[PDB]
RNA sequence: CCAUAGGUUAAUGAGGCGAACCGGGGGAACUGAAACAUCUAAGUACCCCGAGGAAAAGAAAUCAACCGAGAUUCCCCCAG
RNA sequence: UUUUGUAUAAUGGGUCAGCGACUUAUAUUCUGUAGCAAGGUUAACCGAAUAGGGGAGCCGAAGGGAAACCGAGUCUUAACU
RNA sequence: AGGACCGAACCGACUAAUGUUGAAAAAUUAGCGGAUGACUUGUGGCUGGGGGUGAAAGGCCAAUCAAACCGGGAGAUAGCU
RNA sequence: UGUAACGGGGCUAAACCAUGCACCGAAGCUGCGGCAGCGACGCUUAUGCGUUGUUGGGUAGGGGAGCGUUCUGUAAGCCUG
RNA sequence: GUUUAUUAAAAACACAGCACUGUGCAAACACGAAAGUGGACGUAUACGGUGUGACGCCUGCCCGGUGCCGGAAGGUUAAU
RNA sequence: AAUUCCUUGUCGGGUAAGUUCCGACCUGCACGAAUGGCGUAAUGAUGGCCAGGCUGUCUCCACCCGAGACUCAGUGAAAUUGAACUCGCUGUGAAGAUGCAGUGUACCCGCGGCAAGACGGAAAGACCCCGUGAACCUUUACUAUAGCUUGACACUGAACA
RNA sequence: CUUUAAUGUUUGAUGUUCUAACGUUGACCCCUAAUCGGGGUUGCGGACAGUGUCUGGUGGGUAGUUUGACUGGGGCGGUCUCCUCCUAAAGAGUAACGGAGGAGCACGAAGGUUGGCUAAUCCUGGUCGGACAUCAGGAGGUUAGUGCAAUGGCAUAAGCCAGCUUGACUGCGAGCGUGACGGCGCGAGCAGGUGCGAAAGCAGGUCAUAGUGAUCCGGUGGUUCUGAAUGGAAGGGCCAUC
C-alpha cells in the first residue's frame, strides 16, 4: 500500500527548488518579553533543514 | 521574580507596544517614553 | 534444597 | 556480606565550556567581520581596523592580516588588521 | 522520524501556514503551450481541450517560460509581464 | 347482564440441517503509541437473529456553483 | 556461540539421514540497463485477449510567498546598498 | 447420660526407617490419633472460572490453581537469548 | 599435594662487567616460479593484450565476481535397454 | 473438632460464651440487566455482619486524627 | 516474656560443670486490658526443662539369622555422551588444567570395592540485578466504574389553605 | 428615587383533603382438579412509592494502569538545568557519587550620552567623639571599587558624581564564532526615525561570562492574507504578545 506521509511533517516543512526543505524556527512563540528584538528578529525568517537532519525529514515526506 | 510584565502601547491610533518588566512595588508611577512606533515610522509617547 | 540459596 | 554506608559529596558541578581564546592566529588572513579573539576582559585590546564587541570579542573591520603587537605604557597587549 | 525519544525534528519546531484552496484550482501555463491549442484562440476552455490544465481549474496565467512564435489571442487568462511582451512580439493580442 | 377471556375441533403454515458470501442485534483484548489513560487494534475476533441465489442499496427533501449534472451498485483515478 | 578476553572448568551439539531461518505484495527513493525524449507513460475497461484501442490520470519542462498574488523571478521591508 | 473412657472394623496421617530411573507421579513397614459423632460411607443431585466452594491453608474445583480446561483473537508482543 | 623463586640437566663459568669478531634465528628482506587487485604509459577504444610501478592479514560491515541444485523455454531437438 | 490432597496438624482455623452493630418484614443482607429465589413458610428470646474466644477476676484514660451516627440555621455547590 | 537489642542481664534453684529450664528482680531497646489483660482444673501425635525405669543411642563394637550385593544360566533397562590414544606434580592461563610448559612416574586388559576430581548428572538460578516484562494483592496513587445516595423532568391528577 | 401597602397577574415552596393514574409480597371470586399468572371485586396505600432520562455526592466493591534514571550490585542516601574556578597534560575540547563556590534575578536608572572626578589602609593634628563618624594634612598607590559567585578585565577607567535624556529604537545585515541537531553567540555596515555632544563622535540596554523552558493547545491586540454557492461572518494564516 501507498506510504503514508507523517501529517506532522508536513505540516512543519516544505520542499524548494533544488530539494531542500524550509521549516520555522523554534523559540518564537511565547516568553518573548525577555528575548531581545535582534534575537526575535532572525528567527523570524524561515530556514533550511541541516543536513544531518535531511534523512530524517525525507523519510517522514516521501511525497514532498 | 517580583517583577510584572506590562505593555507600553503607542500614543498614535496604532495597536503597536513594547513589552518590558516594572517592580510595581517600588516604581508604582506609570511608565512613559518616547519610542519609536514602526507603524506611523516616529518616535512618540509610549505609556503603560 | 536450593542451590546458593539465598 | 557488610556493605558499608556511602555518605555524598556537596561538589559535582561545573559549567558549559565556552571555546574562548584565539581563532586567528599572527599573519592569518582574515574578511571583515571575522572573529580573532573571544575572551573575558580586554586581556587583548583593540587596535587599527580591530572592534570590540560587547563581550569583549575582537573582530576584524578590514579583510587584513592579523596582527598582534605589544604597544603603549602598561604594554597591553593589541591585535590589528594590516590591510593587504 | 524516531531520534531515541529526544523531541524528534518534526514537533521540536512549530507549524506554519495554512493551505488555500484557490491555488488548488488555479494553473500556470507556458509560452510552448499556446501553439498546442488548436484554433488559435486561447481561453481557459481551449486549454483544458487540449490537457493542458486540469478540468477542475478555474484561473489561469501565461508565465514566460519556453517560446510562442506563432499569432495567438489570449482571452480571459491572466498573463505576466513577460509573457505579454512574447505573445505581443509574436502578433498576439491580449484580451482581458 | 351482554360480552370477553378460556375450552374443543378442523384447515393451512412453520420447526430442523447446511461451506462461504449477505443484512441486522450485541461486541473484546493482546497490540501500536517505543510506558499509558484519550486514541489504536476495530466495529476486527467472537456470540446472536434473519434471508437469498445472491443479499444490500436504489429512482434526489442528491450534488453542484450561477455553468450544469441527473436512482443504486462495482472498478480505475482524484490522493496518502 | 558469546565476549575486553575462552583449551577453557562458559554456551550448544550422542551420531547419521531427511527437513529447518532475509520472503511476498504494494508504495517510495537511489544505482544499473533498455525505450522514447521536452516530453515520457497509460489505469480501469473494450478487445478473435501478451496485439490494438483507452491519455481518465500521473510525473516532468518554474519558482517565490503563510496567503492573496507575482512570476525568471519572488519574498522580506516604508525601501533595500 | 456423654462432641465420656480403653479398643478392632471404619475414618485419619504424629514419628522413624525404607523407597527416591520406586512395587507406588505420595506408598510400604513398625509404631500413632479419632472410633455414637461438629462421625463415617454407598447412590443420585446442585453450585462454573474474577466464578464456585472453603471450621481459612490462597486450600480445593478431574495427577493442572494468586484465576481451571478446550478452542479461538493468534504468527499477541519479545529494545531479550 | 612434590624438588617447585635458572623451564630442566647441569654450570665456578655455561655467572656478571667491558671490548671485538663470527654464527644461529621469523610467514621480515632477498632469490626462483606462479596468481590476482589498482595506477601509469603505449598498442589503441570490440577495451583486449603489452610494458612498468605498486599492492594483496582481517571481525562487524560495504563493494565485485562466480559454482552448484530443482523447475520453464530453446527441446516432437539431443543422449539413453 | 478443622486445616496446607502431595515437605507445615500447630500456638493456626472452628468452638460454646461475650460484645458492638444492622434489620419492623415486600426485613437487613445475598444470588440475579429482570422475573424471581435464598434469608424463612422465620418475625427482634428472630435474622445478618463484625470483633473477641470455655470458665474465674476483670476490661482503665483519650473523640485531637480517620470512620460512623445525629444536626441543619448559615457558607459553598449539579442538572434545570 | 512465643515480646529484652545490649544479653549467656543480675540474684536464687537444679548439675562436678546449665547461653536451655524453673523462681525472682525491673534498667518493659520495643507488655498491657475483647486485633482482649492476668489466672486457670481438665484436655493436647503441641513447645521447653528435669527425674526414675530402660536400653547397642553411645564408650565400641562383636557374633548370628534372613533379603540383596558376588558367580552361573535365561531375559534385559536408564540418566549421560563434541571427539578421545582420558596419569602425578609445580607453574602458566578467561585468574582452581587428563589435554599448555617443565618435569616425575607409568608394560596391555578385566573383576570386586570406595567416592577426592572430571568446577560430575539433574532443572535455560527460585536469590540478586536488568526489561520503559507479567500476574495477583494493597491503599487517603491516577482515571474510570457497578452499587449506594441527591435533585430535575417524565409516567403524574383534582380541590383548598 | 429611598422605604412601604393594596389589587391584579406570573411563579415557586409548604401543608391539608380527595381519587382516578400507579402500588399491594391483604380478603374474596373466576379462568381451574393450580400458594404461578391473568381477569374481576373489595380493602389499604396514593400522586407518595417505584421505574426511565439527565444530574451532584460517595464508591479498591470492581477494572485498567502508572509508580524515572544515574549508582563501583540494588535499596537507602545524594544527584539531574544553568554559571565560575581547578582537575585539563601553555590552541579548542576532555571523565569520575573528583576538589571548591554560585544562579533560577536586579535596574526606567543601576540604561544612553556629555562634562567632571579617583580608591583601600595607616599616621599626625582636631569640640562633644571613642579602636572605628565628620574636618585638615601627610604616607600609600588600587592592597579599593564593580547591584549579587568565581574568573578574566577595568584609570582613556568598565570604579565615583552631575546635566540632559529613552538607542533597553523598527527594518535589515558583509562576515565570523559555537553546536549532531533544535539552536545559541559576536558583528561592522545599510535604510528609517531618535538622544547626548560645539564637534570628531557615541548609543540596537547594563564590565563580560548564570538569572532559564522546545513543540502542541489555547488566550489578548493588530492585519481583510484566507473566507467551502455568492456578500459577509465564524474559523484559519501572518505580525506583536501571554
Ligand atoms: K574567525
Ligand atoms: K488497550
Ligand atoms: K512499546
Ligand atoms: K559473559
Ligand atoms: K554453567
Ligand atoms: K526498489
Ligand atoms: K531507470
Ligand atoms: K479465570
Ligand atoms: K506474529
Ligand atoms: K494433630
Ligand atoms: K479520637
Ligand atoms: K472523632
Ligand atoms: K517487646
Ligand atoms: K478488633
Ligand atoms: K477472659
Ligand atoms: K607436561
Ligand atoms: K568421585
Ligand atoms: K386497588
Ligand atoms: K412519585
Ligand atoms: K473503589
Ligand atoms: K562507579
Ligand atoms: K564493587
Ligand atoms: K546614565
Ligand atoms: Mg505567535
Ligand atoms: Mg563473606
Ligand atoms: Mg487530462
Ligand atoms: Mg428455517
Ligand atoms: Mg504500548
Ligand atoms: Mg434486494
Ligand atoms: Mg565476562
Ligand atoms: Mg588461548
Ligand atoms: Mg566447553
Ligand atoms: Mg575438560
Ligand atoms: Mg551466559
Ligand atoms: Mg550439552
Ligand atoms: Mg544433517
Ligand atoms: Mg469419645
Ligand atoms: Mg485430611
Ligand atoms: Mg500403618
Ligand atoms: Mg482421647
Ligand atoms: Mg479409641
Ligand atoms: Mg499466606
Ligand atoms: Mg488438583
Ligand atoms: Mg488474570
Ligand atoms: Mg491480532
Ligand atoms: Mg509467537
Ligand atoms: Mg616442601
Ligand atoms: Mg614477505
Ligand atoms: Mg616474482
Ligand atoms: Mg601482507
Ligand atoms: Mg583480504
Ligand atoms: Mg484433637
Ligand atoms: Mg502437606
Ligand atoms: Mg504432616
Ligand atoms: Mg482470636
Ligand atoms: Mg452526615
Ligand atoms: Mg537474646
Ligand atoms: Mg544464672
Ligand atoms: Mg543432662
Ligand atoms: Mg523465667
Ligand atoms: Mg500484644
Ligand atoms: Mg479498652
Ligand atoms: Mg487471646
Ligand atoms: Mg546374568
Ligand atoms: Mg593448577
Ligand atoms: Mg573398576
Ligand atoms: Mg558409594
Ligand atoms: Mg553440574
Ligand atoms: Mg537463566
Ligand atoms: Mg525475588
Ligand atoms: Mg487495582
Ligand atoms: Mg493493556
Ligand atoms: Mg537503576
Ligand atoms: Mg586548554
Ligand atoms: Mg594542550
Ligand atoms: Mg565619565
Ligand atoms: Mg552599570
Ligand atoms: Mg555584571
Ligand atoms: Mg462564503
Ligand atoms: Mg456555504
Amino acid at each position: 500500500p501507498k506510504i503514508k506521509t507523517v501529517r506532522g511533517a508536513a505540516k512543519r516543512f516544505k520542499k524548494t527548488g533544488k530539494g531542500g526543505f524550509k521549516h520555522k524556527h523554534a523559540n518564537l512563540r511565547h516568553i518573548l518579553t525577555k528575548k531581545a528584538t535582534k534575537r526575535k528578529r532572525h528567527l523570524r525568517p524561515k530556514a533550511m533543514v541541516s543536513k544531518g537532519d535531511l534523512g530524517l525529514v525525507i523519510a517522514c515526506l516521501p511525497y514532498a | 521574580g517580583i517583577r510584572e510584565k506590562i505593555k507600553l502601547v503607542s500614543s498614535a491610533g496604532t495597536g503597536h507596544f513594547y513589552t518590558t518588566t516594572k517592580n510595581k512595588r517600588t516604581k508604582p508611577e506609570k511608565l512613559e517614553l518616547k519610542k519609536f512606533d514602526p507603524v506611523v515610522r516616529q518616535h512618540v509617547i509610549y505609556k503603560e | 534444597k536450593c542451590i546458593r540459596a539465598p | 556480606a557488610h556493605k558499608k554506608a556511602g555518605g555524598s559529596t556537596r561538589n559535582g558541578r561545573d559549567s558549559e565550556a565556552k571555546r574562548l581564546g584565539v581563532k586567528r592566529f599572527g599573519g592569518e588572513s582574515v574578511l571583515a567581520g571575522s572573529i580573532i579573539v573571544r575572551q573575558r576582559g580586554t586581556k587583548f585590546h583593540a587596535g587599527a581596523n580591530v572592534g570590540c564587541g560587547r563581550d569583549h570579542t575582537l573582530f576584524a573591520k578590514a579583510d587584513g592580516k592579523v596582527k598582534f603587537e605589544v604597544k603603549g605604557p602598561k604594554n597591553r597587549k593589541f591585535i590589528s588588521i594590516e590591510a593587504e | 522520524g524516531f531520534e531515541g525519544g529526544q523531541m524528534p525534528l518534526y514537533r521540536r519546531l512549530p507549524k506554519f501556514g495554512f493551505t488555500s484552496r484557490k491555488a488548488a484550482i488555479t494553473a500556470e501555463i507556458r509560452l510552448s503551450d499556446l501553439a498546442k491549442v488548436e484554433g488559435g484562440v486561447v481561453d481557459l476552455n481551449t486549454l483544458k481541450a487540449a490537457n493542458i490544465i486540469g478540468i477542475q481549474i478555474e484561473f489561469a496565467k501565461v508565465i514566460l517560460a519556453g517560446e510562442v512564435t506563432t499569432p495567438v489571442t489570449v482571452r480571459g487568462l491572466r498573463v505576466t509581464k513577460g509573457a505579454r511582451a512574447a505573445i505581443e512580439a509574436a502578433g498576439g493580442k491580449i484580451e482581458e
